[PDB]
């Protein structure tokens, strides 16, 4: 924990360590801003801090401004004071501040600074001798002489304190070639609290995402329609992959990854191709029995608890070393036979019930697929008293009847296998019916857009109010990846804008299965990187 | 008629569904049922209005007589539908029982439920569904009994039921008996439920509009004028 | 709007800065418009004048929720109507502060369900 | 391992094999029973070995208020898989409750059924 100190010091250099030793507990780090006049003696302070190297100290100079005396200076000394005050802040803590030093006019600006970003405790310091050198100062706190004085408490403003990714690519502000930021975010802030303090129309709401502190031209250039050139930006957007097939990546399965090595090298790969792309979870379908092998001492439970081991190592790793990481989950996928052995969707579900009871494990078993051929010969209505014991036990379901399918059976696919989340269904345009019901229970679509590319009702879909989420099948076998499934939406489906794109993201973190306090914390997680994201896309 | 009038004087009009209760043994043959839920999509039927009927209720006086596991093939064609159910399993309530209504009956909401703490799958599986529980504050406090009671020891469970993510609503049920409307209603929960912030109360309006059976568009009507009035509301509360 | 004053002479008498102005030697700073709360001045009608006080009657109204803004995740994200993001920081931290008895006005003014 | 050491010094060796006990749990968050279902499903697909998984048994409570007429739907999938049932019933029970035990549930042994001499 570091209770980092910022101070300005005009002609008196003596105020940094009164601030210093107005606390006993004592800080860890000061830095002190101050303008290239000559009247500086960094000396005094450099020796006192040099007699405590324990404790880290940095002097920042202003150039070009001698002084304060016209509006241009003013201006540019507010702006270097607020990248330097939002350069020095704490990752993740609020610092403290005395405002004692300097004239009247740093003061203030210091002030204001403290009023934008937030500080721990803004406070003041009184001398009665006002000291200059180190003992008559020691001498006068010693006696009592000392004075700190205090008023600030102040959260600050979370979104322009979050706006410090921005200040690289810029040389250092040359008063040549500066543009003051800092006068765009306080403009930014200013716009969006007078626009919405003075209208109701544009007042209403707009962003469900969260976010609503964008500078208005954000949030214009967002209503637009996107472009087939917004890829960088879409790279850059974290996502979500609700359906992505495990052996379906480097196309491969039943007849070559029996063996674990095979597994691993998949496995590692996978999350690799996962984390490159910046996503940021994703559930995966698995299919144990198809990579087992009794020869070789490799039961189905063996393969399922090997995958999960080598996942849990990999985000734990990727963890540790404070790295994006991509939590993902395993599903497993009840493959459809309906010819021989019909006992194995049994035999998957007790395998996919045992699996999720491991319990201990940041990945873990959340749910089952109902895949496989989904004609009517193996349609809903067969083994919902079977899947009476997986919904006993609160474990979620995903069906999937979107390709060849009449509309009642994806209606008691929805209402006796009691599918928690929907896979594909494509022609869910001509049963309103079936829309009522799917709308009404909250119900989300696994649509994939590459799958079927391989009118597209998707941009109905949302109109209607379906938590659609974009998916990716098989990155593998279709050749391209999520970041690409989001792209073809530009010309697959025409009038397509970001904010519908933000609102394909939310409709998928809410639709995965995950717990309450999981699913809360992935949504403070996407709303940071988002509203970062655009922050820096908005700009260049 | 009132809601029209209310509005073409531009004023506060307070939009209004119905909802039709089909007890159970409360009048003799239990062919009423029939007969209520028949009524219920009927007027579902009307197909052009402005205060529609949504769903139906499942309402009874304690439990066994008035079990919720009883009605599942009566219940099938309503439920087809397009109507919503909201069974009245809770208040003393066997577990089996919620579970039979939630699951069988797919009834989107749930009556009191007080005792659900106790039944940790039950928990897991309504709030993975977002299953809404509308709880009665003075009703259930006056006819259970929560701390601050003499000689009690119970205390409410709404902090728990909000901390763990249970789509809660805050509701009425009968102002006159009760002697509360809503305002008390969610004033009583400051000493009903210690530490409770505004914030949590934020959440349980936002819930309450998330449960209610209603169309999406008017849903995304809903919530920018509940947003906008809301922002207005909190500018000029800390005035105050 | 706040702003600030800068003489580069000081001027003391009335000639002088009348001087000063008219050659434009006195400049002016602002750091721009500020918004404030929309709404906290119901204080002065519940205080009164209170002509006659002294350093007993200290009125720490605002300082306790001030203390409160930080001293106290859950609550972090619970965010619903999105557009109370651009809510002022001082309003947001009175939400997060616990339920009271005497929030009757604001619980009848607000929208309920 | 027991099994393997007895026998690899050519000794007297007890051959041992398991039995899930589906407990009754009255209410006990009897999904309780669906779990132990799936494990002995599971343990039985473990396959290879000399010490194995045979069959599942239910008991306890044995009141008729937890007789074996209600999860008669349930032992499906443990049957179609390939493993044994056995059903405790007949201490103080029913002379009905046996007969669903053996003709729903399918049981291959009945435990105790002291009172079977009064039904002939
Ligand atoms: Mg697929
Ligand atoms: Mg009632």
């Amino acid at each position: 924990m570091s209770r980092v100190l910022l101070c300005s010091a005009g002609h008196s250099s003596m105020v940094v360590p009164e601030a210093f030793h107005a606390v006993p507990e004592g800080f860890e780090e000061v830095h002190v801003f101050t303008t290239d006049s000559e009247k500086f003696n960094p000396v005094v302070l450099n020796d006192f801090f040099h007699s405590l190297p324990n404790v880290r100290f940095s002097i920042t100079k202003c150039h070009g401004l001698a002084d304060i005396l016209n509006e241009r200076d003013f201006e540019f000394y507010q702006e270097m004071l607020w990248q330097w005050y939002l350069t020095k802040m704490p990752d993740n803590e609020l610092p403290y501040v005395c405002l004692s030093g300097g004239i009247k006019s740093m003061s203030a600006s210091l002030q204001k600074a403290a009023t934008l970003f937030g500080a721990q405790s803004v406070f003041h310091v009184l001398a009665d001798n006002n000291p200059r050198n180190i003992e008559e100062m020691f001498d006068a706190l010693q006696k009592g002489q000392i004075h700190f004085i205090e008023m600030g408490y102040e959260p600050g403003w979370a979104a322009l304190r979050r706006l410090k990714k921005i200040l690289p690519i810029n040389e250092g502000c040359s008063r040549d070639n500066f543009k003051p930021l800092i006068s765009k975010s306080i403009e930014e802030i200013l716009s969006n609290v007078k626009i919405m303090a003075s209208d109701t129309g544009k007042s209403n709401q707009l962003p469900f995402p969260s976010l609503a502190i964008l500078p208005p031209i954000a949030q214009q250039w967002l209503q637009l329609p996107l472009s087939a050139n917004d890829g960088a930006w879409i790279q850059n957007l974290p996502k979500v992959d609700l359906h992505c097939h495990l052996g379906g990546f480097a196309t491969n399965g039943s007849k070559l990854l029996k063996d674990k090595g095979c597994l691993i090298r998949q496995v590692e790969l996978l999350y690799q191709s996962l984390v490159n792309d910046n996503v940021a979870y994703a559930e995966i379908r698995c299919s144990p029995n198809n990579y087992a092998d009794k020869n070789k001492n490799r039961s189905a439970w063996v393969v399922l608890q090997d995958i999960n081991d080598t996942f849990t190592r990999l985000i734990t790793e990727a963890k540790q070393k404070n790295q994006f990481y991509c939590h993902v989950n395993l599903l497993v996928i009840a493959s459809r036979k309906f010819s021989g052995d019909l006992s194995d969707i049994s035999k998957h579900l007790a395998l996919a019930i045992t699996a999720m009871q491991q319990g201990e494990g940041v990945c873990r078993i959340v749910g089952v697929d109902l895949a496989g051929f989904e004609n009517k010969e193996t349609r809903a209505s067969y083994y919902e008293h079977d899947f009476k014991a997986v919904h006993r036990c609160g474990l979620a379901v995903t069906a999937h009847a979107g390709e060849n399918d009449d509309p009642e059976g994806i209606w008691q696919a929805v209402y006796s296998l009691h599918a928690r989340r929907l896979g594909h269904a494509l022609n869910l345009l001509e049963a309103p019916d079936l829309m009522r019901t799917v709308i009404e229970r909250k119900i989300g679509v696994e649509m994939c857009p590459y799958a079927n590319y391989q009118l597209y009702p998707l941009k109905k879909y949302l109109e209607a109010g379906i938590l659609v989420s974009v998916n990716t099948d098989n990155i593998g076998i279709s050749g391209a990846n999520l970041s690409e499934n989001l792209l073809i939406l530009a010309d697959l489906c025409p009038g397509i804008s970001r904010m519908d794109v933000l609102t394909i993201i939310r409709n998928s973190i809410e639709t995965a299965f995950i717990s309450h306090d999981f699913r809360m914390e992935l949504l403070k997680f996407f709303d940071r990187k988002i509203y970062d994201v655009c922050l820096i896309s908005i700009k260049n | 008629r009132l809601i029209t009038e209310a509005k073409q004087k531009n004023q506060f009009y307070c939009h209004v569904n119905l909802l039709v209760i089909a007890s159970r043994k409360f009048s003799g043959d239990l062919s009423d049922i029939s007969k209520h839920l028949a009524l219920a999509i009927t007027a579902m039927q009307q197909g052009e209005g402005v205060c529609r009927i949504v769903g139906v209720d499942l309402a009874g006086f304690e439990n066994k007589e008035t079990r919720a596991s009883y009605y599942e093939h009566d219940f099938k064609a309503v439920h087809r539908c397009g109507l919503a159910v909201t069974a009245h399993a809770g208040e003393n309530d066997d577990p089996e029982g919620i579970w039979q209504a939630v699951y069988s009956l797919h009834a989107r909401r749930l009556g009191h439920a007080l005792n659900l703490l106790e039944a940790p799958d039950l928990m897991r599986t309504v709030i993975e569904r977002k299953i809404g529980v509308e709880m009665c504050p003075y009703a259930n406090y006056q006819i259970k009994g929560f701390a601050p009671m003499p000689n009690f020891s119970a205390l409410y469970p709404l902090k728990k039921y909000l901390e763990a993510g249970i789509l809660v609503s805050v509701n009425t049920d009968n102002i006159g008996i009760s002697g509360a409307n809503l305002s008390e209603n969610l004033l009583i929960l400051a000493d009903l439920c210690p530490g409770i912030s505004r914030m949590d109360v934020l959440t349980i309006i936002r819930n309450s509009i998330e449960t209610a059976f209603i169309s999406h568009d008017f849903r995304m009507e809903l919530l920018k004028f509940f947003d906008r009035k809301i922002y207005d509301v909190c500018l000029i509360s800390i005035k105050n």
